[PDB]
């Protein structure tokens, strides 16, 4: 299989979006360098919740494109 | 007979026979005078018809064939198909050689006497396949979730229509079997339950089983 | 784990997870002419089998204390017949609902009529039987 | 047709299982009895899965036995390591021992094939023309084997003459017929209903056994096949030997 | 895809180093609000690296065919 | 449907007892009413004593 | 009748004719409690015989069909109906001990 170059623009800017959500939510700023135990747990909750989102997101826009052809 | 624990295993018990005196069993045993010759024919009969093994040379092992005719085996033994290594009788050696009978049979849910005078079983294969579409609809989604098809396999539990679908391919042939699932996979696709399309019930003569108080009906007695 | 089975264990692990996951494979092809329905949300599922658990738990003392399996079944048909016309009213309501306002209120009504008639009907039915 | 209705009130059957005189089968994980159960559609546009073809029968396909063309010497390949690890054309000697053949089994053969000499009282089993088969049916003896006869295409008949048997495998009709063969050996028959083209050579070879021979055939040809398993011999067969005792 | 990506990584990185420095504490520019920054720049990396790891584990571990594994 | 308490299993005496009403109720039958031997004999006999 | 212990009904006894009248008359439950009141020749006399009788029904309804161990303890209803068709060990063993149970001398 391969993947083109905007997939991955694509890819790239959503898990962009997905930390910075991530960040802001769990404050991965306030350490000295190293996530907290309950920080990394955040962080990975949220990168879930992210990929779940972007997922879903991706599929709702997909349906409504769709739902205008079909 | 005397000591308090006659018959109770001794402890350590090694249970060898290393170093047993033959002569205090010898009044234990009656031969018979031709013990010689039945030894000799006994012997032969073993040797004749337990190996059914070829000792081929070439391997240096003992080898098997699938059972060919005498023909086969007589004027076209230079073209023999097939050998694999004879595997014995036993993997821990012991002896095959036990009269075989009949097993206690299984379980009955839709009994083959509803329609035995028959001998064809197309009426037969009918009901059962009936009854086992119904109990498979009734248990068909969670046999992934709560069933023998599940993940752990500690938690496997037998699927409600095991029973049913065996009597069912016991019942039914493969082709008439093979269409009755093309059947009642559009039937499942339908998602039509019995219940959802019988009316047949109204128009059957009543009958003194179909009684309102149906508990009322059985008379136990012990 | 997979890499921690035999080639026979492997193959089971295989066949588990490909058994399990047919309907993802069936979730490719759709049939357009099919009017669309929109599904009932998994919260109303779950209020739905709480109280369906609730009615077993009560019919537990009644249905494990028989001896008759005439008397289960009786029992079982009518509770059926009542919960079918009130499923029936709901997936009424649910096939022809045009958002999920409509699909929550024909939930909770159905969850409430499940818990408020269908009490009385099983307790009047179990002092019955 | 139509559509799956969102929400199915379903009754789990009761008195279908007796194995532990419960009859109350479903039990949630309250522990109470699980009468009524609630089967909800999630996807309105999807499909439904085929059911799955849970049934696997061991298929043995009976043809008539075909003329040999050249006699190919015996090759065991390595581990697949086509490199032949054992080679060789055995001989079955006159002590019933697969030594090794000095002639050549082509001309043997081919020599046969070309003029064979004939008796006025010649054994039928010692003259096979039009009933040599490639495979016999293995059973046991003195024992109670059913038989569901059916038909392919055509009502065909398979008559066993020793056996003084006649089953009509008819298109539909799933003929359950028993057999009881009172003593062990091997026996020829053809078919008894004309078949079409091939109604002289559709041979049938029938060989019952000890118990103890047709349990060795089944373990080291039939319990191999249909192991729906990794072909090894070391993975399946030793294991079916390894799980499998009577 | 292209540099300009990670330019643009950067720049919402650094105004996320910006927020969490200066957010709410608006003084001079000193080594200590360039350790802070450098601080937040390796949280930032940990945090990018970790949303990875979690979505792609996340996105890799719902099915999308039927095991096949040779 | 209320259900009843099962009685246990007969003793000696009971199963001798119900012998006897048996061999009774067998005995009382009239020659004249020919009516198989079957678990259904006595609602046939009831039936037939209505019918007539 | 094949596994009973008389060539015809009508030398079967009163007792088989007790079994007669116990199941309808489409039932191999006729069959069974033949074989039951069988089991009870000059068994139903005695305490220990009854007590071996019905030990030995137990052994004959196990070697009839494929039962698990404590099965046919586990029987809650020794009861019968006329309706009972011989379709489960738990109805073999219930009509192996209504035929022992009516079994006289
Ligand atoms: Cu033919
Ligand atoms: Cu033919």
């Amino acid at each position: 299989t391969e993947v083109s170059n905007h997939n991955y623009t694509q890819a790239v800017a959503y898990l962009n979006r997905a930390t910075s959500s991530c960040v802001k939510k769990c404050d991965s700023l306030n350490n000295n360098g190293s996530l907290s135990s309950k920080q990394e747990s955040c962080l990975k909750t949220c990168a879930e919740n992210h990929a779940i989102a972007t997922k879903i997101h991706a599929e709702y826009i997909r349906k409504l494109a769709e739902s205008k052809y079909l | 007979d005397l000591p308090a624990d006659y018959g109770k295993m001794p402890a350590g018990y090694n249970f060898l026979t290393r170093g047993k005196d033959w002569r205090e069993y010898d009044k234990d045993f009656i031969l018979r005078t031709d013990a010689v010759w039945e030894k000799f024919q006994l012997e032969h009969f073993f040797r004749n018809y337990m190996k059914c093994f070829f000792f081929d040379h070439g391997l240096k092992k003992y080898q098997m064939f699938e059972p060919e005719d005498m023909y086969t085996v007589v004027f076209e033994g230079w073209a023999l198909d097939d050998l694999i290594t004879f595997p014995g009788f036993t993997p821990t050696g012991r002896t095959n050689s036990y009269q075989i009978g009949l097993s206690p049979r299984q379980r009955t849910v839709v009994p083959t006497q509803t329609f035995y005078q028959m001998q064809d079983y197309y009426m037969l294969c009918g009901l059962r396949f009936e009854r086992w579409f119904r109990c498979d609809l009734v248990y068909h989604d969670q046999r992934h979730t709560k069933f023998d098809q599940v993940k752990n396999q500690k938690n496997y539990k037998t699927y409600p229509c095991y029973r049913e679908y065996y009597e069912a391919q016991y019942a039914c042939q493969d082709d008439m079997f093979d269409f009755l699932m093309e059947l009642a996979y559009a039937r499942r696709a339908a998602d039509n339950f019995e219940s959802d399309f019988a009316s047949h019930e109204l128009t059957t003569l009543p009958t003194f089983y179909d009684t309102p108080k149906a508990a009322e009906r059985k008379t136990y007695t012990y | 784990n997979v890499e921690e089975m035999d080639t026979i264990q492997k193959m089971n692990y295989e066949a588990t997870v490909n058994m399990g996951r047919q309907d993802l494979i069936t979730r490719e092809y759709t049939f357009y002419s099919d009017y669309e329905f929109i599904p009932i949300q998994e919260d109303r599922k779950q209020q739905m089998e709480d109280a369906l658990n609730n009615l077993h738990k009560i019919i537990h003392p009644t249905v494990t204390q028989l001896k008759k399996k005439a008397n289960v079944q009786e029992i079982q048909d009518r509770v059926f017949r009542k919960l079918q016309g009130w499923e029936g009213e709901l997936n009424t309501c649910v096939f022809s609902a045009k958002n999920v306002r409509d699909s929550n209120f024909c939930a909770d009504r159905f969850t409430n009529r499940i818990n408020t008639e269908g009490v009385e009907f099983v307790k009047q039915i179990l002092r019955e039987y | 047709p139509g559509e799956v209705l969102p929400l199915r009130i379903i009754k789990y059957p009761l008195g279908l299982e007796t194995i532990h005189n419960n009859i109350f089968e479903n039990t949630n994980n309250e522990g109470n009895v699980e009468l009524f159960r609630l089967r909800f559609n999630s996807n309105s546009s999807k499909m439904q899965h085929k059911l799955v073809q849970d049934t696997i029968y061991l298929t043995l396909k009976q043809k008539r036995y075909n003329r040999k063309k050249v006699v190919a010497p015996q090759i065991k390949y390595y581990k697949k390591t086509d490199l032949v690890k054992y080679t060789g054309k055995p001989y079955l000697s006159n002590d019933k021992l697969l030594k090794q053949s000095i002639y050549d089994q082509t001309t043997q053969y081919k020599l046969i094939k070309k003029n064979k000499k004939r008796g006025e009282l010649i054994p039928v089993t010692l003259a096979r023309r039009i009933l040599r088969t490639k495979k016999t049916l293995v059973l046991p003896a003195h024992v109670n084997i059913t038989l569901i006869t059916n038909s392919y295409d055509i009502v065909h008949s398979w008559f066993i003459p020793g056996l003084g048997i006649k089953l009509d495998c008819v298109p539909g009709r799933s003929t359950h017929h028993t057999f009881f063969i009172d003593n062990v050996g091997f026996y020829y028959g053809q078919c008894a209903e004309i078949c079409g083209r091939y109604h002289h050579h559709m041979p049938i070879r029938v060989c019952a056994l000890p118990f103890e021979h047709f349990l060795l055939w089944w373990n080291t040809f039939g319990l191999p096949k249909m192991l729906n398993t990794v072909s090894r011999k070391r993975f399946e067969t030793h294991y079916e030997l390894r799980k499998y005792s009577w | 895809m292209d540099p300009v990506l990670g330019d643009v990584i950067a720049t919402r990185i650094y105004k996320a180093c910006f927020k969490h420095v200066y957010g709410k504490n608006m003084k001079a520019y000193s080594e200590k609000d360039e350790a802070k920054f450098d601080q937040c720049l390796t949280s930032y990396v940990e945090s990018y690296k970790s949303v990875t790891n979690h979505f792609i584990t996340y996105l890799g571990q719902l099915p999308k065919k039927g095991l096949s594994l040779d | 449907g209320f259900e009843t308490v099962v009685p246990a299993p007969p003793t000696r005496d009971d199963e001798l007892r119900m012998i006897k009403a048996t061999e009774e109720q067998f005995l009382q039958q009239p020659r004249y009413k020919l009516y198989m031997n079957e678990a259904h004999r006595i609602a046939k006999m009831n039936h037939g004593d209505r019918h007539n | 009748m094949a596994q009973t212990a008389h060539q015809n009904r009508y030398q079967g006894g009163l007792c088989y004719a007790q079994c007669n009248e116990l199941f309808s008359f489409w039932n191999p439950s006729i069959q069974q409690c033949w074989k039951g009141c069988d089991f009870g020749v000059g068994r139903v006399n005695d305490p220990e015989g009854r007590i071996e009788a019905q030990q030995m029904c137990k052994r004959w309804a196990a070697e009839l069909y494929w039962t698990y161990k404590g099965e046919l303890d586990t029987i809650k209803d020794l009861r019968v109906h006329a309706d009972m068709y011989p379709t489960t060990p738990q109805n073999v063993y219930r009509a192996c001990l209504a035929g022992v149970r009516r079994q006289k001398f």
